[PDB]
């Protein structure tokens, strides 16, 4: 099968699709947004 | 509902389908099935009979019994044929295997089949 | 105490529908902060210049 | 992208985060603690565990005494440093780190020997193809989402402030104090005694700071703040132990940070947080002192209490001139700001050139770090 | 029927501190919602003029 | 003070509005010649300065001029990405031997008039 996968390496990058990092808030999550 | 243990739980599911898929074909050599990875390894014997598959050789015979004492000592045989075989293991008990602590069951998965790819 | 054990689920699902109206209010607050703050960034800005 | 994503590790004095590169949240946290048991075997059967290492070891503080491998920035400890990383790979990551280069955090001003030691052991040992160390604060800075401020941050182990501007960092102004999140545990630890309430072991010592996470904030003004608690009982709580009894913290939600002020508590004659900013501050020229001023960043767990943020903005805009503006700029995910920017500075396609490839281990040795890190 | 009660009473346990920290939190973000919100009406004054 | 009054006068008089007012007409002149080029890709400007912000169009720019493909910027909407892209930009501009002065990222990024109204005249004159 591979290194690739049996590991789930995470393919997409989330923080490039995020604005302004200091604006996150962890502990709710339950909307996208 | 935090980022950390969410990003942890999806990672998790996806290693557990997989690693159940793995051990599934080479257990299929002899006649065993794990349904869970979790609930299946408690008692040992599983564990025992997966690595007499992959190792090539026969282990001592478990001993019987349904107690808890029992399964630590069942799981305690096969943790000490893999520290037999110069495979290194950190933070690793019979307790935890048996409890079932979802990450130390994974990595020892991991490791397994690190060593005998 | 088998007549206890109900009581004890009618409670265990009855909180946990206070619990999902509490998510609700704090996730409509949430939304409402971020654009507050948005808004009021422009606004100091322009105060500024 | 084509290339494996890269692990970022952040290994401070109180816990250990790890992740891969381009998510915006850590995978694994967990206490940097090593356990080992320390009472007599009994019902042969069971388990023979050497070693507990990390939150196993947070499950049975009864019966082991806890160890830090890090203590004030500095791996005092190697085998334990080992111990910690092999779980962070393969039993939290479950990853090999063969296949993976890795990112590596620590303390601005430290021994060069624990540089050298860091490189040698995870080239020679875990067998990474490539590998970087990076100062907490710069990926402070790299996650603030700005290019240009001053960082303070404090961990638990350390307090650094670095002044950066427009990409540009002052090795001169860089200032370091060793007072942190471990200095207020025991403070703590100590002025409980006068209620009556004796910690003494090493596994009280997280009970305590289990209180000072939950039952501490920094006052506004310390001595009406000590007059209002003297006069009335309306600022007490009540925190109940593992094993029943219920303690009221009263007075002491106030004293303890306070120590991170005024050093004088603890019998050290540095200077508080505030006057360290303002000295790093002033440590830097003339014309960039205003730019520095309106973007101060905080960062690490040890300014998480409630009141930080306009306490230090109360001390700062009196000690500095009155004539421009003061702003502190606090995210609310400060604690995992090292991170956020350890997983940025590893997703720039610049970055890719900065590695310390294996060619270059065997050619220089050890020593090519200080050449090519920082 | 003993061991399915005690499990029962300790969710109940659970549910009731998850209900009130969410509650409490909702609370102090209405708070500070309705303050920056004040904030954002008299800076815009300000620029304005 | 009478003296410096007036000549300080003279000065954001003549010079501020002789300086301006070129500057406007050679913005408008500029961003029609690079709306003329661009329309191959599908794609127009409406602004000179805050369109070149972000550093894609001057990448699209190039790749129209040169016919040849860059590196690919990076998908990332932070400022140290709209950085890099402009680096990327200024770096295949510095390979093939185009003298630039005074010519940074941050310039662009900030969006410095004079220094974008050059780079795009110096990328007028000397490229095509
Ligand atoms: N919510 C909180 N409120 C107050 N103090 C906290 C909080 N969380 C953590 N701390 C303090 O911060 C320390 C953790 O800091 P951390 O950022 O982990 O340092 P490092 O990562 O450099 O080891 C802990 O020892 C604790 O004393």
């Amino acid at each position: 099968l591979g290194y690739k996968d049996l590991a789930a390496i995470p393919k997409d990058k989330a923080i490039l699709d995020i604005e302004r990092p200091d604006l996150m808030i962890y502990e709710p999550h339950f909307t996208y947004s | 509902r935090s980022r950390i243990k969410a990003l942890a739980d999806e990672r998790e599911v996806v290693q557990k389908k997989t690693f159940t898929k793995w051990v599934n074909s080479h257990l299929a050599r002899v006649s065993c099935r794990i349904t869970d990875l979790y609930k299946d390894l408690r008692d040992g014997r599983m564990l025992i009979k997966l690595l007499e598959v992959l190792s090539g050789e026969m282990l001592p015979k478990p001993t019987k019994g349904k107690m808890r004492i029992h399964c630590l000592e069942n799981v305690d045989k096969a943790l000490q044929f893999l520290k037999e075989q110069r495979v290194h293991l950190e933070n690793m008990g019979s307790h935890d295997i048996v409890d079932g602590n979802h990450r130390l069951v994974l990595g020892l998965i991991w490791t397994i089949i690190l060593r005998f790819q | 105490d088998e007549e206890k054990m109900e009581l004890q689920e009618i409670q265990l699902k009855e909180a946990k529908h206070i619990a999902e109206e509490a998510d609700r209010k704090y996730e409509e607050v949430a939304r409402k902060l971020v654009i507050i703050e948005g808004d009021l960034e422009r606004t100091e800005e322009r105060a500024e210049l | 992208d084509d290339d494996i994503a890269a692990l970022v590790v952040d290994n401070g004095s109180g816990m250990c985060k790890a992740g891969f590169a381009g998510d915006d949240a850590p995978r694994a946290v967990f206490p940097s603690i090593v356990g080992r048991p320390r009472h007599q075997g009994v019902m042969v059967g069971m388990g023979q565990k050497d070693s507990y290492v990390g939150d196993e070891a947070q499950s049975k503080r009864g019966i082991l005494t806890l160890k830090y491998p890090i203590e004030h920035g500095i791996v005092t400890n190697w085998d334990d440093m080992e111990k910690i990383w092999h779980h962070t790979f393969y039993n939290e990551l479950r990853v090999a780190p063969e296949e993976h280069p890795v990112l590596l955090t620590e303390a601005p001003l430290n021994p060069k020997a624990n540089r050298e030691k860091m490189t040698q052991i995870m080239f020679e040992t875990f067998n990474t193809p490539a590998m970087y160390v990076a100062i907490q604060a710069v990926l402070s800075l790299y996650a603030s989402g700005r290019t240009t401020g001053i960082v303070m941050d404090s961990g638990d182990g350390v307090t650094h402030t670095v002044p950066i501007y427009e990409g540009y960092a002052l090795p001169h102004a860089i200032l370091r104090l060793d007072l942190a999140g471990r200095d207020l545990t025991d403070y703590l630890m100590k002025i409980l005694t006068e209620r009556g309430y004796s910690f003494t072991t090493t596994a009280e010592r997280e009970i305590v700071r289990d209180i000072k996470e939950k039952l501490c904030y920094v006052a506004l003004d310390f001595e009406q703040e000590m007059a209002t608690a003297a006069s009335s009982s309306s600022l007490e709580k009540s925190y109940e132990l593992p094993d029943g009894q219920v303690i009221t913290i009263g007075n002491e939600r106030f004293r303890c940070p306070e120590a991170l002020f005024q050093p004088s508590f603890l019998g050290m004659e540095s200077c508080g947080i505030h006057e360290t900013t303002f000295n790093s501050i002033m440590k830097c020229d003339v014309d960039i002192r205003k730019d520095l001023y309106a973007n101060t960043v905080l960062s690490g767990g040890t300014t998480m209490y409630p009141g930080i943020a306009d306490r230090m903005q109360k001390e700062i805009t009196a000690l500095a001139p009155s004539t421009m503006k003061i702003k502190i700029i606090a995210p609310p995910e400060r604690k995992y700001s090292v991170w956020i920017g350890g997983s940025i500075l590893a997703s720039l396609s610049t970055f890719q050139q900065m590695w310390i490839s294996k060619q270059e281990y065997d050619e220089s040795g050890p020593s090519i770090v200080h050449r090519k890190c920082f």
